[PDB]
DNA sequence: TTTTTT
């Protein structure tokens, strides 16, 4: 009963900033007219857009995956005007789940269904039209070009579609897992609303006020990625992208328009862990911290060989990840042994889609032969699976088998935080003791905002 | 019809040792006197013994040895260029032949003494000695002596020494020189050898760089020193004529040899060349190559010393350092030369009575004794002390204490019970070993040469027969019992001691000291009149009287471990402290700043309660700490000064593949091994054989943080010992050396 | 006219009402005179106590004047009876969202529904939770109820409507005190959590220490505000049995009362130096006064003709190889009489144990046999040279040509005198004066001096290593290391309290070098001091660079620039490990003096021409006729966090042994690690096959000895991963439930693995 | 290497 109270007493301060930063009314002329999302459709390519200003806000809730930033978003619901939205349908879900475990929450949907993303969106060109940003500061008006143009083959068929959705009842849009979203969809959101506050009119758009983004989310502990098919070498190349999380933190331009160090909240306890070790483990992972001996000899008592994690009469119910989906194509088979669109398309070319065909995550991880969870609204065995996907969702037991060289510290510290006690894990190689790519940028980052007077911490 | 001559015999020497025919079970041997006339002239002589097996097997305590052995032993020291260093196979061999010649000599021929006149007798006839008596006319001439110093650079395999010492670990590592040499004794055969005899008359100085090679500098003659002299001798063994070549010891008659840097192997080479060259002409029997020392036994000896058991026949004393009065250890030589034979410390115990014969005479002495003091002996177990002392945690004053000691007593109480037993002996002239014990003991208060014999011969005879032990230590314990029911009636009590040295306070009154001369020596009358009493009526009668020694009067004293007393008396000043263990240079600076601390600690009277007493003494001693440690840091580069003493019996630091480069160095270890532990690197504490590496030394910086923790420890058990002894109990006092003043050093 | 807002649910049942009348008075109302209205309003007997009755983000009409309506209102309002569609006309979710307690089922569902935002406060802006946590510490009295009807057994809108109806938690003193104790509660809470947040922001705001030090404060003072213990004792303070506000049971709280007692206690201990030093450095002086002291200097401190300017060098300067030969070689003339035969860091502790042995009268020192010269002095300094392309050569010298090494950065004294005339400052006078400015070559090129643990410390050398944002200006800087003196100043009159460091005349000096301002700052040793111990000196930079942190000058200036708040290493102080000097640069930079002029220097030039004398920056230079001398040889050990300290102590006060006393239940070197090693050869074979049959027949032999870490190389090994030179080693620490961690580790001197790097390969248990 | 949106 005493678990609450911290989050209790600390989320007030989150809710007293909510508040005004949703009721700042705009001056007139700052508020962009219908005439602008006219425009927009007119245009053919992203290129003679013209530099728009489209204002919003934000409000940071970061932590740990069991840091309980669901009961800030629990808080927000119940009192404030709000529209929760989530960046897979799985967080979606797990959203809805505990909101109506205190009171009512209507139908959770993806921010996704929100500003109007359909079926045809799903395979669209997202990185085409190229930008040189007359930046260096970048003005927000680039940024949000530029977001613009990376969608243009989104933003202009949904501005064309719309010229009654969630979006004009209230102004505070809660985004979960907000780093699964890359920072193109950041611009994009707020665009969206305008565009859903002016065709209907909205009497938050008579009363001028702007969008307030609420981005919940791990920013250490989730990516989004960006794929790219290439039509004559049949070659899906899938790159890192700059997750919203990490846009809104590490931009210079953002963090001052946004105003970050007034509008972010770092929820900073688990409730999990009961291993001093394990939340060290943790903790050192999650800020950056110098890797000493003592930890290398910690993470030493969970290495067990690679033939004993990939060998399936060992750790049974134990979920494996691997960071290959070849990988796991291979394991799971060891397991169980335990017209006219081709040739128009054809012709198009000048001259690998099973992935790019279905729910890549299943369909490139399967052998179909069975021995699970529903997929799409299509099965998966959740015994193994990718270190990537495994950001999503939190399993029992985890054996983690690493590829040397390919070691990223951060794809550890995913790997290892998925399971609540330390116990029940168990690793191929040791991810300290061996040469890893370390990535801390954001990591300082965060340590400067827990170094802010005006940084909201609660723990 | 026998010739007579008057001479003084100023050695006796072993020429030759033969098994004659038709004999299986006797061995003659040959006998060289020195004898030397009035006025100093001397004429060489000659006698015949011959002991039987059964004697042999009794000097040796065991039937092992045999007459072959002997024989065979004999042979081979027959030639030295072929094979030197005989005695080094079994020391205890050439000991017992030795002892049983000598035994045979007095029995047959009659009574022998070095340096005394004596009535001597020959055979024409056969040409040998036939019967020696004491005479009493002639005021005989002065023993003389010759100065000898002889350097030799024994090129020593190093490797050879690392190997026969890790056969045998605690090997001294002289014993391994030895051994080098006798296993290649063409090594001796080239040797820098440097020689310089002065005499009173010409002085002979030669000097080698190989030693069968002439000298590259010559000095004086061989003759001016030798008169070599060719005998003709008829022995009972030998029917055909023996002629024997003898190297009279002309103008002098013993060697003196400084102890500092003395090198058996260095006088073996140079005797050995001189035996090649003597006895390199045929024609004549050759002599014994033999000597004797505590290099010659792989676990060492206490007392330097270098026997001639054979060629040349001159006696060689060692006398170690003690510049000062060096005159006196010289006497002290020569009268331990002429009162024991100069078997003395060659042949060890048995220059009294044959090992086996011991067991004989403590039988013989248990009978002779009262009734009681007969159980007595037989219940007395190692340190039994029955006896009401003072618990060892204690301390007494301010009382008048007095400290007693009865001078020799183990050596007096030995020689009376040899009496007892003497009856119980097969021979009654076999009883001559036990005359020189009470020449030694009469002597004793007299002149101190007799002293460090009676301290040597008496351990180690009971050592020979350790059946001696439980009648020596039952003797002196009815001593004892007697000492304690005389001290009631003369106030004195019994709070301490160790036997023979006992300390115990006084019921007078701690103020009076006119009357307390008069109580301390009536004490002292009464306790050594009934003493000698219980002696007299257990039979046992000693040669020189009974006396008692007051070794101080004290006023306070205390008592921490059995053997650790300090005794202090206010009035003068004076102190003595028993029990701290003086291991080396610096032990000796702790126990002065322990004297100096329990000084100023039990000047502390002044009236108190005793709690404020017990923290202003703990802070004192940790001040004297404090000023110990610091003046250890202004000699910390004195590594000499940081050496401990370590016994080839106590477990010793691993030696060094260096050391035994040492060259005319290692001969000088001869019982203790000075070990500092210095510090190379980092971490590792190795230790350096001191005494093993020329100097100057060169070392890394020395581990004072090991030597000062040990000095520090028996620092702080004499200090508790102190602490809870006149104060109330309950203080271990330790000084926080590792956090307090550690970083001096480490 | 009393006012009712009433929740329903279909006859209509009601469930959950709010009672109310308008207040006739401006201000009237206080919390007393609130509760009598209220328990005035609802009727203790049953229903309320009015004639005329209207009753009707946000959580959520009829007239009842005549006697009929009145009348089916408290009938339906006291028990529960449902109002029929005539009266109205003529006029499991909530069972488990509202607790399964009947104080929730009533008073909650009142307060979070029909009175949380009517009445305004703070509840308006708490969740459901919270309110039902304040109602479960709302711990009035409990009657049995006169049915024994559990709150469970309820199936319809009948049962629930009965239970609340015919409660005694809703038309009395409960009904009327929730809403005030709601209030109250929030009121002690809020003061003592805002006080605690005042305190930790404050502390967050202005710690300035290392990264790793900040992590474990914020969680470590979160839990001491917000732990078990602490929350469990400040709810139970506020919780209340009287509901009548004048006698209500609930006092001052604990917590905010024992933090302040515990650790905000000592969060002001971090907070000031004074208190840092008290509570964090435990200091260890020996005094020694005469010829010791005199002692202790040459016997511990650099000779005196060792760092004073010398014509040519003389000294062994040679690579690794040619000085391992070397330093054998002097072996061959120095064992003979006492050295120790030893059969790149061994080869540092040799020259370095050379350097340490003192001379022994007029006899030549032990160095000598390697140096080549009778004129040497012990001891001395040995240096590390990093050449090109590679290679350490170790460099031990007696004298060198400093004033060769320092002539560019030397001024003569008319330059700086006549720059004193032009600029009579300390500030704006230091920034003129600094824009004012084979292994034999490589010595006046590259030079690290290497720390003796033997001898004794005489300058505080402080290695600032700062992390930029973006390029800086020199001003800013320079005022930057004004704040970082006086700081340092402070901190060293704190550590030496017999000193006498006037913080604006005592000499401190600074050398500089897109990536890093590479700072060295020296310091001497405040007399009659001298600091001995790698430990002394990495606690004196620990109390600098948490010193430095305080004062708000060097905060407010640098602040904006450093990424990372930590500026000092304290790793370069171990044995054998080397500091690059002033004066020399990296095989990029060559630091060179920044003048930061002491406030009230009586001597100007003599300060300038103080940063040209190697002593000034050696860590064992001879000390600048000596009565007394005090020794701080310990500030403590290791300097476990003043933080973490207290998270040791709340380690096991919370959460609950070391390696040697795990061993004891196994009976305990190399004789129980054979036996593991027969575990480790029986899995092995299975594990990886290639190389099955190869440590089998294997000897272990401890390589590294730790207190928490035995490594045995296991002798006779062929890598089991990236198979292909490589050591196997056996580790020894603790498991998972205080076990042996025992593991199979291969170093792999390939270049697929790390090289000379430690890895694991598989943790058994034991 | 690398998921995800209908
Ligand atoms: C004794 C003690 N106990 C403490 N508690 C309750 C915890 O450490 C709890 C916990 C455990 C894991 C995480 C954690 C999880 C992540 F996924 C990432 C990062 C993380 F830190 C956070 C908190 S804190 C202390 S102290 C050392 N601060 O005194
Ligand atoms: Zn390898």
């Amino acid at each position: 009963a005493f678990l609450n109270f911290t989050s209790m007493h600390g989320v007030q301060p989150i809710l007293k900033r909510i508040r005004e930063l949703s009721q700042q009314q705009l001056d007139g002329a700052q508020v962009p007219h219908l005439q602008w999302f006219r425009d927009v459709a007119a245009l053919e390519s992203p290129a003679g857009l013209p530099l728009r200003e489209f204002p919003f806000a934000v409000y940071l809730i970061t932590g740990n995956a069991g840091s309980g930033k669901s009961t800030c978003v629990q808080t927000i619901n119940e009192v404030l005007d709000c529209v929760v939205t989530g960046a897979t349908r799985i967080a979606a879900q797990n959203m809805y789940a505990k909101l109506s475990g205190a009171f009512l929450s209507r139908p959770i949907n993806t921010i996704f269904h929100e500003f109007g993303f359909r079926g045809n969106h799903v395979q669209a060109q997202l990185g085409q039209y190229p930008y040189t940003l007359t930046s260096n500061p970048a003005s927000l008006e680039d940024l949000q070009r530029r977001d613009l143009t990376y969608y243009w083959e989104v933003i202009l068929d949904l501005t064309k579609r719309a010229l009654l959705p969630a979006f004009t009842r209230s102004n505070v849009i809660v985004i979960d897992e907000a780093g699964l979203l890359g920072r193109h969809l950041l611009t994009a959101v707020v665009y969206c609303w305008w565009m859903i506050n002016a065709l209907y009119h909205t009497p938050q758009y008579a009363a001028r006020l702007r969008p307030v983004l609420v981005c919940v989310g791990s920013p250490t502990q989730t990516a989004s990625l960006e794929s790219t098919f290439e039509h004559q070498k049949l070659r899906c190349s899938v790159r890192q992208s700059e997750n919203v999380l990490t846009y809104l933190i590490c931009n210079r331009t953002l963090r001052e328009y946004a105003r970050l160090s007034y509008s972010w909240a770092i929820f900073i306890n688990n409730k999990r862990c009961v291993e001093h070790e394990f939340g060290n483990l943790m903790k050192v992972l999650e800020y950056g911290l110098p890797i000493t001996e003592e930890h290398m000899q910690f993470v030493d008592r969970f290495v067990v060989p690679e033939n004993y994690i990939t060998n399936p009469a060992n750790l049974p119910g134990w979920t494996r990840l691997f960071s290959s989906h070849k990988e796991v194509s291979a394991y799971m088979a060891k397991l169980h042994a335990y017209v006219k669109e081709f040739d128009e398309y054809r012709r198009l070319t000048h001259q690998a889609n099973a992935s790019r065909i279905t729910n890549y995550s299943q369909s490139q991880d399967q052998d179909v032969t069975y021995v699970i969870a529903v997929t799409a609204r299509g099965i998966s065995s959740k015994l193994a699976m990718t270190i990537t996907r495994s950001q999503g969702l939190s399993l029992d037991k985890v054996a983690i088998c690493f590829t040397p060289g390919n070691l990223r510290l951060n794809s550890a510290y995913v790997a290892m935080s998925r399971t609540t006690s330390s116990e029940f894990l168990r690793m191929n190689l040791n991810p300290l003791r061996e040469r890893h790519e370390r990535d801390d940028v954001i990591s300082e980052h965060i340590l400067s905002a827990l170094r802010d007077p005006n940084v909201v911490i609660v723990y | 019809d026998i010739v007579w001559v008057e001479e003084s015999v100023s050695a006796i020497t072993l020429y030759a040792v033969w098994l004659p025919p038709r004999a299986r079970e006797y061995f003659h041997a040959l006998v060289y006197f020195v004898c030397r006339n009035a006025a100093g002239e001397g004429r060489a002589r000659f006698a015949e013994v011959s002991v039987t097996a059964t004697e042999l097997r009794d000097f040796y305590g065991s039937a092992d040895v045999s007459v072959q052995a002997v024989v065979a032993a004999a042979r081979a020291a027959t030639t030295p260029a072929a094979s030197p260093l005989e005695p080094l196979e079994n020391p205890t061999l050439w000991r017992a032949l030795y002892a049983c010649v000598l035994a045979a000599l007095e029995r047959q021929t009659g009574p022998v003494a070095l340096f005394a006149p004596l009535r001597i007798g020959s055979d024409p006839r056969t040409g040998l000695v036939v019967k020696v008596e004491r005479a009493s006319w002639g005021p005989p001439a002065a023993p003389r002596a010759a100065l000898l110093v002889a350097e030799a650079n024994i090129d020593i395999d190093p490797m050879a020494l690392a190997a026969r010492v890790a056969e045998h670990p605690d090997a001294r590592l002289a014993w391994a020189r030895l051994a080098a040499i006798r296993d290649t004794p063409q090594c001796a055969s080239a040797a820098s050898l440097t020689v310089n005899i002065t005499t009173g008359t010409a002085l002979f100085a030669r000097e080698y760089q190989t030693l069968a090679f002439p000298p590259i500098k010559k000095e004086g003659a061989f003759g001016d020193l030798v008169e070599v002299c060719e005998v003709g001798l008829r022995p009972r063994g030998h029917p055909q004529r023996v002629t024997a070549r003898v190297l009279l010891p002309r103008d002098y008659d013993y060697f003196v040899s400084a102890g500092e840097k003395f090198s058996a192997p260095a006088l073996v080479a140079l005797f050995r060349q001189w035996h090649t060259t003597v006895h390199a002409a045929p024609g004549a029997l050759a002599p014994v190559f033999a000597f004797l020392g505590p290099e010659f036994e792989v676990r060492g000896g206490p007392v330097p010393y270098f026997a001639v058991l054979g060629f040349p026949g001159w006696p060689t004393f060692t006398v170690p350092a003690t510049a000062e009065s060096a005159r006196d250890l010289v006497r002290g030589a020569a009268a331990a030369y002429a009162a024991l034979l100069g078997a003395w410390p060659a042949v060890g115990a048995r220059v009294v009575l044959p090992p086996r014969a011991w067991p004989g005479v403590a039988s013989a002495a248990a009978g002779c004794l009262l009734p009681a003091v007969r159980e007595a002996v037989a219940r007395w177990h190692p340190a039994t002390k029955i006896i009401q002392l003072l618990d060892p945690p204690a301390a007494v004053g301010p009382v008048w204490t007095a400290r007693f000691c009865f001078p020799g007593l183990r050596a007096q109480l030995l020689a009376a019970l040899a009496d007892l037993g003497g009856s119980g002996l097969a021979d009654p002239h076999g009883r001559t070993g036990l005359a020189r014990l009470d020449a030694l003991v009469v002597a004793a208060p007299s002149e101190p040469w007799a002293g460090a014999v009676l301290e040597r011969l008496v351990p180690d005879t009971c050592n020979a027969c350790p059946a001696l032990r439980q009648l020596l230590g039952g003797v002196m314990a009815a001593v004892c019992l007697q000492i304690e029911e005389t001290a009631s009636s003369v106030k004195f009590a019994v709070c301490g001691g160790d036997g023979g040295a006992f300390w115990g306070v006084f019921n007078v009154d701690p103020q009076d000291a006119d009357a307390a001369s008069g109580v301390i020596e009536d004490a002292r009358r009464a306790i050594e009149t009934a003493v000698g009493a219980v002696l007299r009526a257990n039979a046992v009668r000693l040669r020189h009287p009974l006396c008692l020694a007051l070794e101080g009067v004290y006023t306070h004293a205390v008592a921490w471990s059995q053997a650790g007393v300090w005794f202090w008396n206010s009035r003068d000043n004076t102190d003595h402290l028993g029990g701290f263990p003086l291991r080396g240079p610096a032990y000796t600076t702790a126990a002065g700043v322990v004297r100096d601390t329990l000084r100023r600690v039990l000047g502390l009277t002044t009236a108190c309660v005793p709690e404020e007493d017990a923290l202003t003494a703990r802070g004192l001693m940790e001040d004297a700490c404090d000023r110990l440690i610091l003046d250890a840091f202004n000699k910390r580069l004195d590594a000499e000064y940081w050496s401990v003493r370590v016994s080839p019996f106590e477990a010793s630091d691993p030696l060094p593949p260096t050391a035994f480069r040492g060259g005319a160095l290692l001969d000088a270890e001869h019982y203790w091994r000075r070990v500092v532990r210095v510090c190379p690197g980092g971490g590792e504490s190795v230790g350096v054989p001191v005494d093993l590496y020329p100097r100057p030394l060169v070392l890394p910086p020395v581990d004072c943080a090991h030597h000062l923790r040990e000095i520090l420890r028996e620092i702080e058990l004499v200090f508790t010992g102190v602490l809870a002894g006149v104060w109330g109990e309950g203080g271990k006092f330790v000084y926080p050396f590792d956090d307090k003043m550690s970083f001096l050093f480490a | 006219p009393v006012e009712v807002t009433a929740l329903y649910a279909t006859p209509v049942y009601i469930f959950s009402y709010d009672a109310y009348t308008h207040d006739g008075r401006a201000d009237g109302p206080t919390e007393q005179d609130r509760f009598e209205e209220s328990r005035a309003l609802y009727q203790a007997s049953g229903g309320l106590n009015g004639d005329s009755f209207r009753v009707t983000r946000g959580r959520t009409v009829c007239r009842f004047e005549r006697a009929d309506d009145v009348a089916a209102l408290q009938d339906a309002l006291a028990h529960g009876t449902p109002l029929q569609p005539d009266h109205i006309a003529a006029t499991f979710w909530f069972l488990s969202k509202f607790g399964p307690d009947e104080k929730s089922l009533v008073l909650t569902t009142r307060y979070y529904l029909l009175q949380a935002q009517r009445l305004g406060g703070a509840g308006a802006t708490y969740d459901l939770q919270a309110i039902k946590d304040i109602c479960a510490t709302y711990a009035i009295p409990h009657a049995p109820r006169p049915d024994t009807v559990s709150a469970a057994s309820l199936t319809s809108f009948a049962a629930i409507t009965r239970f609340c109806c015919t409660s005694q938690y809703a038309r009395g003193a409960a009904a009327a005190g929730f809403p005030l104790y709601v209030e109250r509660r929030i009121a002690a809470d809020v003061r003592e959590t805002s006080a605690l947040e005042k305190f930790i922001t404050h502390d967050r705001s202005c710690l300035r220490v290392s990264d790793r030090e900040f992590i474990t404060y914020i969680y470590l003072a979160h839990f001491e505000c917000f732990s078990p213990p602490r929350l469990a004792t400040h709810l139970r303070a506020v919780t209340t049995h009287d509901p009548n506000p004048a006698a209500s049971t609930e006092q001052p709280s604990p917590l905010g009362r024992e933090a302040v007692e515990q650790f905000f206690c000592h969060v002001r201990a971090q907070l000031n130096i004074g208190e840092y030093v008290k509570h964090n450095v435990t200091p260890r002086e020996t005094v020694l006064d005469g010829d010791t002291a005199k002692a202790y200097l040459r016997a511990r401190t650099y000779a005196p003709g060792a760092l004073t300017p010398a014509p040519a060098y003389c000294g062994a300067v040679d690579s690794a190889t040619k000085m391992m030969g070397r330093l054998a070689d002097a072996e061959k003339l120095l064992v003979p009489r006492g050295w120790p035969a030893f059969a790149t860091c061994g080869i540092v502790k040799r020259l370095l144990r050379l350097a340490a042995t003192e001379q022994q009268g007029p006899t030549p020192p032990a160095i000598a046999a390697l140096i080549r010269n009778a004129a040497v002095q012990t001891p001395l300094p040995v240096y590390r040279i990093s050449m090109v392309p590679t290679g350490q050569a170790f460099a031990a010298l007696a004298w060198d040509d400093w004033a060769r090494i320092t002539r560019d950065a030397r001024l003569a004294e008319a330059v700086v005198s006549a720059e004193a005339a032009a600029h009579p400052d300390h500030g704006a006078l230091g920034r003129r004066l600094t824009d004012r400015i084979d292994a034999g070559g490589q010595m006046y090129v590259n030079r690290n001096e290497i720390f003796n643990g033997a001898l004794a410390i005489t300058n505080i050398i402080l290695d600032l290593d700062i992390a930029l944002k973006e390029p800086v200006p020199f001003r800013r800087l320079h005022e930057a290391l004004g704040h970082f003196r006086r700081g340092a100043l402070a901190a060293v009159q704190l550590l030496f309290p017999a000193a006498r460091v006037d913080p604006d005349a005592y000499p401190c000096y600074f050398f500089k070098s897109t990536d890093k301002i590479g700072l060295r700052v020296c310091m001497p040793v405040p007399a009659p001091y001298v600091v001995h111990g790698s430990l002394t000196m990495r606690g004196v930079a620990r109390v600098i660079q948490q010193a430095v942190l305080l004062d708000r000058d060097f905060v407010e200036a640098i602040g904006s620039y450093v990424k990372n708040f930590l500026l000092i290493d304290t790793g370069v102080y171990a044995h054998g490990h080397s500091l690059r000097l002033p004066y020399f640069a990296k095989i990029c930079g060559r630091l060179l003096p920044v003048f930061v002029i002491p406030p009230a220097c009586k001597d100007v030039p003599a300060f300038v021409a103080a940063h040209a004398d190697p002593r000034r920056f050696h860590f064992h230079a001879p000390p600048t006729s000596p009565r007394e001398i005090r020794v701080l040889h310990s500030l403590g050990g290791d300097y476990v966090s003043f933080f973490e300290r207290k998270a040791s102590r709340n380690a096991l006060e919370h959460f609950g042994e070391t390696l040697t006393e795990v061993l004891g239940r196994y009976n305990v070197v190399e004789g129980f690690a054979s036996e593991l090693l027969g575990r480790i050869v029986a899995c092995i074979e299975t594990h990886f096959p290639e190389h099955a049959g190869e440590y089998q027949a294997v000897s272990v032999r401890r390589a590294v000895s730790k207190d928490d870490w035995v490594l045995l190389q296991l002798v006779p090994l062929s890598c089991l991963r990236f198979k292909h030179t490589a050591r196997t080693f056996v580790a020894l620490s603790v498991g998972a439930n205080n076990r042996l961690c025992v593991s199979l580790c291969q170093q792999c001197f390939a270049a697929k693995c790390d090289s000379n790097r430690l890895h694991t390969l598989f943790t058994i248990d034991a």
